[PDB]
DNA sequence: ATCAATATCCACCTGCAGATTCTACCAAAAGTGTATTTGGAAACTGCTCCATCAAAAGGCATGTTCAGCTGAATTCAGCTGAACATGCCTTTTGATGGAGCAGTTTCCAAATACACTTTTGGTAGAATCTGCAGGTGGATATTGAT
DNA sequence: ATCAATATCCACCTGCAGATTCTACCAAAAGTGTATTTGGAAACTGCTCCATCAAAAGGCATGTTCAGCTGAATTCAGCTGAACATGCCTTTTGATGGAGCAGTTTCCAAATACACTTTTGGTAGAATCTGCAGGTGGATATTGAT
């Protein structure tokens, strides 16, 4: 059995110790720091996967596209200021006009 | 015959815009472009296409980007037209 | 060849969207998200576990890299499921 | 060729941007700003592009050419 | 026969010139250290401090408020007024990134 | 031991906020100035020294150093000069 | 055996090579390190030490010193366009600012 | 008790550039913290560098790059013309 | 604030091209069974520095008064920039070769790792050396009311 | 078209706190030898890209008209700067305990190393089924005449 399905994860957590071993982080890698890597991104995965699907049924498509993950990004203050500086391609903007330029 | 007020359209390209995710730019002649000033930096460099994308994918997000701040000094000065000056204080402020 | 974490991802959106997909770009959207998030808290870690003259990183040291990267809520939360698994696999 | 990006072009991005009115001299000015951030990122690329010794620049040279600009870009890995 | 009094503006100026020479920190001491641990102790109870740690605090304090008072300053002049408001300091900080 | 600490905030008083505007080059300030500067310095200060006592704790120590305030700084996207060894 | 030479005299540094080496060794940088990788960055470290204390000494020097002190180097960093662009995010602890007045300020 | 720093190199390269100038401590040790600085700069650039081309080995064209990736303009040129010269004289 | 008239936005529809999901083969990566080594934590303990308080002197914060000049509000028109019609040309879309890069594989010479032993540059602390902080006084640009 | 009142500039001085030089031990760099890894030269091979040609569509350049935004001009109330008195509390310098970094030493729990099998994820075609190109009608705004 996989060290994933132990930890009750999606993430492969001996694809993410590999990377920690190959990415000339440290010298040694702890047998509990893929899990534990492994468990946070599924975890962030999951919570954009979560909204991104909210808005993809909310414009009626079974398919998330990137604007979906735009709108489901940029609509929540924590998900946007982690991925502050992050460009999302064919993402677009958040429909946002000024109130000042509105009429009347 | 009929004709919108000055301003009614601009809203509504405001609106259809800020909903779409299209390149705004023209292909070719950006490519074009970045070719030239390429040139600069080494010669008879070839591109992959997705680069070429991945380029304007960066350069449309960061004028928008630098629109909207502009858009903000503009208002900020009472204003509802963006100026060159609107520009300079928003790369000024973002430290460019 | 070439990996990616799509077939991860797409399990985690049948999890929590049994009904919906994906598209390829969006998928792209999410690989890259995938490997940033991946470099910036095994690089917070790396530099967390030299800054203590440490030669391992452990899990103590991708929770703290989580306590300094991520904002508030998601923080606690990442943590949670971070012990949880941790706490799951050496059972 | 950098008048290649037209007035409508650059309209268009100001429109996404949420300007609702625009100077007469904005696009000569978003052209300059344009051609700096340009030519900075592509000689980023370049540079990866020469440390590989590849004659092709590619999406990847890009994105990391992009993180010296302090820009993440998503979705060309 | 009246004392002599400057204009509006003058000392300003002279203000400026003389704290733009200098380099001295511009917070009392004593009370950024209050400040400093009244804050950490509502993290972790019982921490101690390296009194060098004390003064990385305040020149990283005092950098980061001039800075963002030059940019204040420099909405403030955009908007035709010579006095900085609120809304300059939030303007500044929305186009920095911190909003 | 000491006296608990309360309040302190208002010890970055109307005049350290001026000569800190003066030497940003400020002439003129609003008398709004002043509390807003207060609640935009409490935050950048919580948020650095939250980063710092994350590095003091996770090294089990009990003394902030210089060296956690120059990490914790890096999140701010600054780079402090002057405090290392 | 042979009389030792420092890989700093060899290679015309006064930045040490050796140290350079070993710091690059445990900072897990890479797996394996070539032989001039250590001497290079050196060489640049010490280059651009060079630069900033050229114009430090400088600034100095015109405020009749003859100790470079904090504000000095930032003088020395904030009018060199190149210097301040590289430590653009860098903070120099008691290095004051630029004297700069907006010209809308002066008196009329 | 024994703590390295870049302090004596600091020194010998001032009195290079400015002969009958001195330092102060406070100083010397924006200077430590630059040098430090650069250090991880160049040495994290380079380290992706190697990573991103499947090298295990950083050399002197991955500093060079990382170098050219980093520093802007002249600056950039003046040193890698220094690190070029320093590489060449030491292999010789 | 009505109606009347007009233009545009937005679900909702179908048919079918093509974008995604499914499927199956197979190197490559993960897992596994054993063996072996080692990082770092616990338990010490020496001994820096940190917390807190003390006294005294004066630098500076605070609170007040008063008025100069700033920001805010208002008015008005010149001329900028929006909106729209027209018709041309640049981009877009599609087809076709073929040169030339990437990407590989083999395999040795060359580079680098790493232990051992030896030497010396770097450090800590002591001893010397000296810039410049303050202190004093006079010259000198500057300011504001006449 | 001045002066009086002030602030700022500029030598000049010396003592001592802080910087530099001296001293000598020893941690770490260097020299040497052996083991292991790697770079690149040569010889491949598809397959991306560049070049070129072509038609046509829709996006742009241009010219016209005028709505309404910007910037200038003007006015005024009350905010904020300047200055003064008062007296507090910060600064400075030093004491006194002792908390808690660091430095050592021991020794397992946890990590690496290695040989080999098992499982899996990447890939590219097949099979599925979503979106999208246009089209329609209703909801929703906008504009002008009153
Ligand atoms: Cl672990
Ligand atoms: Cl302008
Ligand atoms: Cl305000
Ligand atoms: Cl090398
Ligand atoms: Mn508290
Ligand atoms: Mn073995
Ligand atoms: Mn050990
Ligand atoms: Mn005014
Ligand atoms: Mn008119
Ligand atoms: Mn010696
Ligand atoms: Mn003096
Ligand atoms: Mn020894
Ligand atoms: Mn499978
Ligand atoms: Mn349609």
């Amino acid at each position: 059995k996989t060290r994933s399905s132990r930890a009750g994860l999606q993430f492969p957590v001996g694809r993410v110790h590999r990377l920690l071993r190959k990415g000339n982080y440290s010298e040694r890698v702890g047998a509990g720091a893929p899990v534990y890597l492994a468990a946070v991104l599924e975890y962030l995965t999951a919570e954009i996967l979560e909204l991104a699907g909210n808005a993809a049924r909310d414009n009626k498509k079974t398919r998330i596209i990137p604007r979906h993950l735009q709108l489901a990004i940029r609509n929540d203050e924590e998900l946007n200021k982690l991925l502050g500086r992050v460009t999302i391609a064919q993402g677009g903007v958040l429909p946002n006009i000024q109130a000042v330029l509105l009429p009347k | 015959p009929h004709r919108y007020r000055p301003g009614t359209v601009a809203l509504r390209e405001i609106r259809r815009y800020q909903k779409s995710t299209e390149l705004l730019i023209r292909k070719l002649p950006f490519q074009r472009l970045v070719r030239e000033i390429a040139q600069d930096f080494k010669t008879d460099l070839r591109f992959q296409s997705s680069a070429v994308m991945a380029l304007q994918e960066a350069c449309e997000a960061y004028l928008v980007g630098l629109f909207e701040d502009t858009n903000l000094c503009a208002i900020h000065a009472k204003r509802v037209t963006i100026m060159p000056k609107d520009i300079q204080l928003a790369r000024r402020i973002r430290g460019e | 060849r070439k990996e990616s974490y799509s077939i991860y991802v797409y399990k985690v959106l049948k999890q929590v969207h049994p009904d919906t997909g994906i598209s390829s770009k969006a998928m792209g959207i999410m690989n890259s998200f995938v490997n940033d998030i991946f470099e910036r808290i095994a690089g917070k870690a790396s530099r967390l576990a030299h800054y203590n003259k440490r030669s391992t990183i452990t899990s103590r040291e991708i929770q703290t890299a989580v306590r300094l990267l991520l904002p508030g809520e998601l923080a606690k939360h990442a943590v949670s499921e971070g012990t949880k698994a941790v706490t799951k696999y050496t059972s | 060729n950098i008048q290649g990006i037209t007035k409508p072009a650059i309209r268009r991005l100001a429109r996404r941007g949420g300007v609702k009115r625009i100077s007469g001299l904005i696009y000569e000015e978003t052209r300059g700003v344009l051609k700096v951030f340009l030519e900075n990122v592509i000689r980023d690329a370049v540079t990866y592009t020469e440390h590989a010794k590849r004659k092709t620049v590619t999406a990847m040279d890009v994105v990391y050419a992009l993180k010296r600009q302090g820009r993440t870009l998503y979705g060309f890995g």
